[PDB]
């Protein structure tokens, strides 16, 4: 990679090579996706959100997720650093639906830590539509994960007086 | 030795119970020091909530002061903080609270 003259194509071409992953072995996957992350000066991106969409869906297919649970975190985080550079999207709104879905914390855990940061990261518009989104979420869902969303959220309050 | 014990002879419900009597008592019955002492440690387990009675059980304590209280009071507030959110915000809040009133008139208020 110290071929830092580090040519776009290649790093282009790893989804093919991710492809592959969908055989698993999560150990292996894993290394790959700190791998992947790397490449990306948020671009070659899209093409890749897109499949990581398409890897949502996969990711959602039946599932009895045992290793690809842990890819999941992992993913999240990759993922996570990306947006932090970038300007990200649509395909955000729906991992915020994705959790809506999901049951388990760590990933309410994370969730949370999106709390903080967008609370830091405030452009805003977004938050808004998925603080509906996540009205919906709410109102269709209880728990105690839940519960404590409520607290933050609530402690956060704007609009719609 | 309840102090002690208890620490190491568990259960948090006990806790509960002690904490709202204690909660009154403060110094009344002096020996500050160990009593923070202690009060440090209850804390120090996790538990939102057991971090949580120490800061209450202060209410009435604080307000009254005691051998050396009153200064160093209104230092250990600042001293000790937190966040982790709703954590954070028992931290920010409790001052927010102290925040919103004059702290003497604010100890009168609240302790009833």
């Amino acid at each position: 990679k110290e071929h830092p003259a580090h040519e776009r194509v290649l790093q282009d071409l790893v989804m093919d090579i991710l492809r592959v992953l969908s055989t698993p072995d999560l150990e292996v996957r894993k290394k790959t996706l700190q791998l992947a992350l790397d490449l990306v000066s948020s671009r070659n991106v899209e093409e890749l959100v897109i499949v990581l969409k398409k890897e949502v869906i996969k990711t959602n297919n039946v599932s009895e997720h045992e290793d690809t649970d842990k890819y999941r975190q992992l993913l999240v985080r990759t993922l996570h650093s990306c947006s932090v550079r970038f300007p990200d999207m649509a395909a955000n709104v729906i991992p915020v639906l994705m959790e809506f879905l999901s049951d388990s914390n760590e990933a309410a855990a994370a969730d949370v830590l999106e709390f903080v940061r967008e609370a830091i990261q405030r452009f805003d518009n977004l938050r808004m539509l998925i603080v509906e989104k996540m009205l919906e979420v709410f109102h269709a869902i209880k728990s105690v994960k839940i519960y404590r969303g409520a607290l933050w959220i609530l402690g956060e309050y704007c609009s719609t007086k | 030795h309840l102090c002690e014990f208890i620490e190491d002879c568990e259960f948090t419900v006990l806790a509960t119970r002690i904490l709202h009597l204690l909660g009154q008592e403060g110094p009344k019955t002096n020996n500050p020091s160990k009593y923070i002492r202690f009060i440090y440690n209850r804390v120090v387990l996790e538990h939102e909530e057991v971090r949580a009675g120490a800061v209450s059980a202060l209410a009435k304590f604080g307000a009254q002061n005691e051998e050396m209280l009153p200064s160093i009071l209104v230092l250990l507030k600042r001293c000790v903080m937190d966040d982790d959110n709703e954590v954070r915000d028992r931290a920010t809040f409790y001052l927010n609270v102290l925040e919103q009133k004059q702290k003497a008139l604010n100890a009168g208020y609240i302790l009833n």
